[PDB]
DNA sequence: TTATGTAATACGTCTGTAACTTGTTCTTATGTCTGTTATGTAGTTAATATAATTGAAGGATTTTAAGA
């Protein structure tokens, strides 16, 4: 509903087809938060 | 995709494996072109192109030419999105030093070379050498020379040695430090030094060394040799309208950045002075700081507007920052607000919708429709339709929101039912209607208030909100158990007014068959409301094992009462209606329904009480006048008396018989007195009536005045209102706190004049701005307590401890202040509770006490009893269902994933707004203090026994002598440190007296091994003990508040748990709010989470070092599995600001707050979160790992595992 | 909802339970066990296992069964 | 009875329509080369002159490192 910009657009779809059900993914603010930490020179990441 | 989030030193490496680029000119766009620079801040080779697969030139502008590079540009045609996340790089000319590890105390650099802050700076900011290779030369590294030592060593050795200056030397410093010698040397030295002080300071200095050599860290990565370049699209610059240009401050201080870089390098080719160079690196690392933070170094450059530019970690941090500004909040789709009003007509789960607001929430819905029952072909075919307004997309809404719930939101949320779902009606209107029952969950009051609308998407939405969220099944308050939909106002009064009792009214005496015949009467004018009349009940008794008793009679009641039984659901006593029906007795009418019969039929009678009242109190006609405010005859009287006997004491003042002060107080104490007389008087004349009866005399009868029943019923006002409007207004204060001698003799029907309006306005404004203030403290502390406990989460079912709390009642005098049952409702036995003076076992082990067990206990007379509690729990992470016991919102047992943490604190934090010997008894005493307990066995009296008529044991009669709120809660909360606190007996031993020494004073303690042990005591304390006594440990030596620090140290958890819930319990009772105790010991095992070793044992822990207590469990649990020595420890109290910081997440500790602290200290020590609370999760998106998501999470667990 | 945590035990456990049915209600062609009375594929979902016909073991058998033919 | 001659009827079939396909021929849109003008960059000036700068303001509490 917010920042998951491939989601919303994938819950608009479904409710069009009727379908109500989401794929959440990561929001964008995080990746900005990411990228932010990363331009104070301190390295953060994610693992798998 | 990923489990654990990682964080760590930047590599000068690992920067430019980031960047796809260097950027080499502060150019940010053409003047005319408006098209990015080659090799600028936002060129299109380094970060991306700007348009869609084009590229700069447009010779390769298709999507057939993707990920092909064009020759003349460089621009790579691929997307645009990639100008989010392409960074770029700076190689500086001049190392310059990480602001954060050098000015964030304590500075991990400073701490890493062991050198005081001021030596670093000076070396920095160009003022004094450092040696980086001493040589084959007396002098050491590290020590400092100035440019003239400089100069006359470097005549004396020339090349044996090596001095620098700058951030340079602080590098060569700290890339040749050897990390392992160094620990190696402060271990031995601590193994053999004896001074605290130096402990400290070389225990920080090798846990630093420690998680440097660990985390794989390379400690000269402090000193920045590549500067990281944030992607364009996050500091944009964008056309407004009108032709102006928009930017952010990130391009402004990287462009003072990369124009001092350039500087620097151009005046390293013309060959330049020393000074001139040395002054532009100086800048270069002002500026690089400035960038980094802000207004850390110095003063904060401003721009062209007279502000200081934000930084990045302005950014990151704060209450604009982007964790509470954009992570733990956002701004949603599928929303709405508008103004909120009545709905008398609804039902418990419905509020009124407007048509337009559900059009364009559920709009997406009506175009599925639209589609799937084919009057749209396409999506623009619907869009008209709804756009035009047909009927047939109205139909389609109304089955769109047939069944699907909606969020209803009011601001403040202070707890959970400040969201509740309801089925939607829709209205013909722009506001929201309101079911009354629920406003008092909402604190709402139509009045301009506005609510919020959400539309839940999903099926597990939907139906997270038709089970949980509904609100049908939120009806019992989670602080304290009691109905939260208890009726108020309007139903009150008109539930009071139909059950009152008249004396001749008409059709008294007369015999009905039942309620129907009472409504018959009452409908055909032949009896009143208030007619006494014999009425035929048929009652039916559910009892508790579930019987089902009927039965008929013939009582003596009002034609009211029956006709309100006749909507009273079977299965409860006809005695609950029998009686005028104030709040309490409405209050108690639900609750006896909701013990007694369910939830279903709770809401079907809560709904039919609220229509009846309504119907009756419009019925009424009850309405206020000018002669309802009657005012006694008495007040004159009793004014002319106080101003005589005023004036005769200002006589007596006079010839100097009494003081100033003492005149004071006793006028103060005449007037109170005179005030509590008149508002006597005005309740006795206004509660009561006389009236003729039928045999003809004069008989006393209830007062109808509209302003009594108004207060009587509990709907609107106190004793104090109508005091005030129609006896006496009383003392008031000056601001400063002094009560003015002479009260307002007026009340609000004569009014009051100038001067007593001025008065009054003096603490109207007062309080006002109080109100004003606690708003925000008590908000700050409910954010403080849900960031300690957010992480608590019912994980197990049972524990398996043997632990318990022991439970009595509540006594603060000759009285109880709460029973045992309240106390004991809802909690698990943990040890046997055995009958008194018998061995037989009335309740077993693992017993959740229901309704019946209290009152079984009650009846047996139990006075001391043992529970399990949250603080005594032994699960690694969360608790257990068992410790925890019933969830009061519900009325069963805490199910597995309920977030008690979040709970408990809302509880605590939400009526933060309403915060600001003789015995008497019969019995025996026992002495311990004194105690006088009854026959029965229960100890009811509690009092002080200071350093009597009868011994131990001996029975006395009655009345026989035997001779800053809401601050003290979060001041407890956090654990504060009294101003002059208690001096408590460190060990248990025989007193003695010292060499008093100059300045304060020395004692004492002899040991039962002999030992010696000495206190500190200030000049100024009334000591307590005496020589030759063996003071216990836990015995107080000074009078004074108790350090709840000392408590734990010396007492032990119980001690301490007892007497935080204690005060806070008590600011609590003092203003009339009742909060269980569970959450409270909720929020002290939060407190309980920490432990220093003084044992360091086998394990890898070191002496005098905090960690977690979970941690050292395992461990030890891991050790006696092996056999070898286990640590010993100290437990800490911690403040809930502490605490919170102090969590091994660091996402979660830097969404707190301090967050520039948290990050340096985690980057620093190489952690690593593995997101195994709420807010982490909140953070990345994920599902919580609590209530419906608990189950998904603990599959991965067992994924992991495997 | 009263009958349905009867049934369930645990509300988190009944909102997943009714949700998997009414995906396979409205997602895949399962059809209703009891009458729809023009009612929603959730609410359907829970008359279900307030009737006692759909619980969360019945579910995995039914996978189960599906994946085995 | 049997030749004869008309008539129904079924099958080839000659021709008229139409589909598939290529030549080629003309027209136009585009890519490229070249010439001219405006834009953008850079270097130089020689009475003498030689430690900013501008604000800004009734905060109230805690905790934690330096200095002695
Ligand atoms: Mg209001
Ligand atoms: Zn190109
Ligand atoms: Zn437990």
């Amino acid at each position: 509903k917010s920042d998951d910009v491939n989601g919303r657009t994938k819950m608009y779809k479904n409710i069009v087809d009727g379908n109500h059900a989401m794929e959440p993914g990561m929001p964008e603010s995080f990746n900005v938060l990411l990228k932010e930490i990363r331009s104070l020179g301190i390295n953060i990441e994610l693992e798998d | 995709e990923f489990d654990a989030i990682k964080i760590g030193l930047a590599s000068p490496d690992m920067i430019r494996s980031w960047s796809f680029g260097e950027v080499k000119k502060p150019e940010t766009i053409n003047y005319r072109t408006f098209k990015p620079e080659r090799d600028g801040l936002f060129c299109a080779r380094i970060f991306g192109p700007v348009k869609d697969y084009e590229c700069l030139c447009g010779k390769y502008k298709r999507l057939k030419h993707r990920g092909v590079i064009c020759e003349k540009c460089g621009v790579e045609v691929t997307q645009t999105k990639v100008r989010r996340d392409r960074m770029g790089h700076i190689e500086l000319a001049s190392p310059v030093a990480h602001i954060w590890f050098l000015k964030s105390l304590p500075s991990r650099i400073g701490l890493l070379m062991d050198m005081p802050l001021r030596d670093i700076e000076r070396v920095l900011y160009f003022e004094m050498y450092v040696v980086t290779e001493p040589g084959m030369t007396d002098l050491e590294r590290g020590q400092m020379l100035t440019e003239e030592e400089y100069l006359d060593r470097l005549e004396e050795w020339g090349d044996e040695f090596t001095a620098k200056m700058g951030a340079e030397a602080i590098k060569d410093l700290l890339a040749s430090m050897d990390l392992p010698a160094e620990a190696e040397q402060m271990r031995e030295e601590l193994d053999t030094t004896n001074s605290e002080t130096k402990r400290k300071k070389l225990t920080k200095r090798l846990k630093l060394v420690e998680a440097f050599v660990a985390s794989g860290n390379k400690p000269e990565w402090m000193i920045l040799t590549v500067l990281p370049v944030l992607p364009p699209d996050l500091r944009p610059l964008v056309p407004l309208d009108g032709g102006r240009f928009a930017t952010s401050d990130l391009n402004d201080l990287y462009r003072r950045v990369i124009n001092r870089n350039n500087r620097l390098k151009r005046l390293l080719e013309l060959a330049a002075p020393d000074i001139i160079v040395r002054n532009e690196k100086r800048m270069l690392q002002e500026s690089v700081d400035a960038l980094l933070d802000n207004g850390r170094r110095g003063r904060a450059i401003t721009g062209s507007n007279k502000r200081p530019l934000k930084s990045l970690a302005d950014m990151i941090k704060g209450k604009q920052g982007r964790f509470r500004q954009n992570l733990l909040g956002k701004r949603v789709d599928y929303s709405g607000r508008s103004v909120i009003t009545v709905g008398p007509y609804l039902r418990l789960h419905q509020c009124g919708l407007p048509k337009k607001m559900a059009l364009e929430l559920f709009k997406p819905f009506i175009y599925s429709k639209l589609e799937t029952r084919g009057l749209a072909t396409t999506i623009k075919a619907a869009k008209k339709m709804v756009e035009r307004e047909e009927a047939v997309v109205w139909d389609i809404l109304d089955e769109v929101i047939r069944e699907h719930p909606v969020l209803l939101n009011r601001a403040p949320t202070l707890h959970r039912l400040g969201i509740q779902a309801f089925e939607p009606v829709l209205i013909e209107g722009k506001a929201i209607q309101l079911h009354p029952l629920v406003c008092a969950a909402y604190n709402a009051d139509f009045d301009g208030d506005q609510m919020a609308v959400h539309v839940p998407l999903t099926l597990e939405a939907q139906l997270e909100a038709r089970t949980l969220m509904m609100s049908t099944n939120n009806i019992l308050s989670p602080a304290s158990g009691d109905p939260i939909i208890v009726p108020s106002q309007d139903v009150v009064l008109g539930l009071y007014y139909m059950t009152r009792e008249k004396i001749n009214a008409k059709g008294e005496g007369m015999y009905l068959t039942g309620p129907a015949e009472a409504e018959k009467a009452y409908r055909t004018k032949t009896a009143e409301l208030h007619a006494r009349v014999k009425v035929r009940i048929t009652e039916t008794i559910k009892h508790e094992n579930g019987k089902l008793t009927t039965e008929t009679k013939m009582i003596d009641t009002t034609v009211g009462r029956a006709m309100l039984w006749q909507i009273v659901p079977k299965g409860l006593p006809y005695s609950l209606v029998n009686q005028k029906l104030g709040k309490k007795q409405i209050s108690n009418l639900l609750n006896e329904a909701y013990r007694k019969l369910g939830l279903k039929d709770t809401v079907i009678f809560a709904d039919q009480i609220m229509y009846t009242g309504f119907a009756y109190a419009a019925l009424s006609g009850v309405s206020v006048g000018i002669d309802d405010m009657v005012v006694p005859a008495a007040k004159y009287t009793e004014i002319a008396e106080a101003e005589e006997e005023v004036r005769e004491i200002q006589e007596q003042f006079q010839s100097g018989l009494v003081t100033a002060g003492e005149r004071y107080n006793k006028v103060i104490d005449i007037w109170a007195s005179t005030n509590d007389r008149v508002a006597k008087a005005m309740m006795e004349n206004l509660s009561s009536e006389q009236v003729i009866n039928r045999q003809g005399e004069q008989e006393k009868q209830e007062s109808f005045n509209s302003i009594y029943m108004m207060a009587d019923s509990g709907a609107r006002g106190s004793a104090a209102q109508i005091r005030q409007l129609a006896g006496m207004r009383g003392l008031m204060a000056r601001p400063d706190g002094s009560i003015i001698e002479t009260p307002i003799t007026a009340n609000f029907k004569e009014g009051l004049n100038v001067l007593q309006y001025f008065i009054s306005t003096h603490g109207a404004r007062k309080g006002l701005a109080d109100t004003a203030l606690k708003t925000a403290n008590s908000g700050y502390l409910t954010r403080r307590l849900v960031d300690v406990a957010q992480d608590v989460v019912v994980t197990e079912h049972d524990c398996g401890t043997l632990e318990g709390v022991v439970m009595t009642p509540h006594i603060e005098g000759g009285d109880v202040k709460v029973a045992l049952t309240e106390l004991a409702l809802g909690r698990v036995v943990s040890e046997d509770i055995l009958k008194p003076g018998t061995d037989e076992v009335l309740i077993p082990r693992n017993t959740l006490l229901d309704e019946k067990w209290c009152k079984v206990i009650n009846d047996n007379s139990v006075d001391q009893i043992k529970v399990r509690s949250v603080v005594t729990c032994d699960s690694d992470f969360g608790c257990c269902a068992q410790c925890y016991g019933r969830d009061l919102a519900r009325g069963h047992l805490v199910n597995q994933g309920e977030a008690v943490g979040v709970i408990a604190a809302q509880s605590i934090g939400e009526p933060g707004t309403q915060l600001t010997i003789q015995a008497k008894n019969n019995g025996s005493v026992k002495l311990h203090e004194l105690t006088i307990i009854d026959e029965f066995g229960r100890t009811k009296e509690k009092h002080k026994l200071p350093y009597l008529s009868k011994a131990d044991g001996d029975a006395v009669a009655a009345g026989e002598t035997v001779a800053g709120g809401l601050p003290r809660v979060a001041d407890l909360f956090e654990a504060r440190k009294p101003k002059e606190p208690a001096i408590l007996a460190e060990h248990s031993g025989t007193v003695s007296f010292g060499k008093e020494t100059k300045g304060k004073r020395r004692l004492i303690i002899t040991r039962d091994s002999g030992d010696t042990y000495e206190e500190m005591i200030p000049k100024h304390r009334q000591l307590n003990v005496f020589e030759g006594e063996r003071i216990e440990r836990g015995d107080v030596i000074a009078d004074g508040p108790e350090s709840p620090h000392d408590i734990l140290r010396l007492r032990g958890i119980h001690a301490v748990t007892t007497y935080i819930a204690n005060e806070v319990q008590e600011v609590y009772r003092l203003q009339g709010v009742k909060i269980n105790d569970k959450h409270i010991e909720t929020i002290v095992r939060q407190m309980l989470r920490k432990c220093t070793i003084t044992f360091a044992g086998d394990s890898e822990f070191l002496p005098g070092e905090t960690v977690e207590y979970s941690q050292v469990k395992i461990a030890n649990r891991k050790l006696v599995e092996e056999g070898k020595e286990p640590a010993r420890f100290e437990r800490e109290l911690l403040g809930i600001t502490k605490a919170s910081l102090a969590t091994e997440s660091f996402i979660s500790a830097a969404s707190f707050q301090e967050t520039t602290r948290v990050l340096t200290e985690a980057a620093v020590s190489g952690k690593r979160d593995d997101l195994r609370g709420l807010k982490e999760n909140v953070i990345v998106g994920r599902l919580i790992p609590a209530g419906t998501g608990f189950a998904y999470h603990q599959d991965r667990q067992a994924k992991r595992a495997q | 909802v009263q009958d349905a945590v009867e049934k369930i035990g645990n509300r988190f456990d009944l909102v997943l339970v009714a949700a998997r049915r009414a995906r396979q209600m409205q997602s895949g062609g399962k059809d209703a066990l009891v009458p729809e009375e023009n009612d929603k594929p959730t609410v359907i979902a829970l008359r279900e296992i307030e009737e006692g016909l759909i619980t969360k073991d019945v579910l995995d058998a039914r996978e189960r069964q599906e994946q085995q033919e």
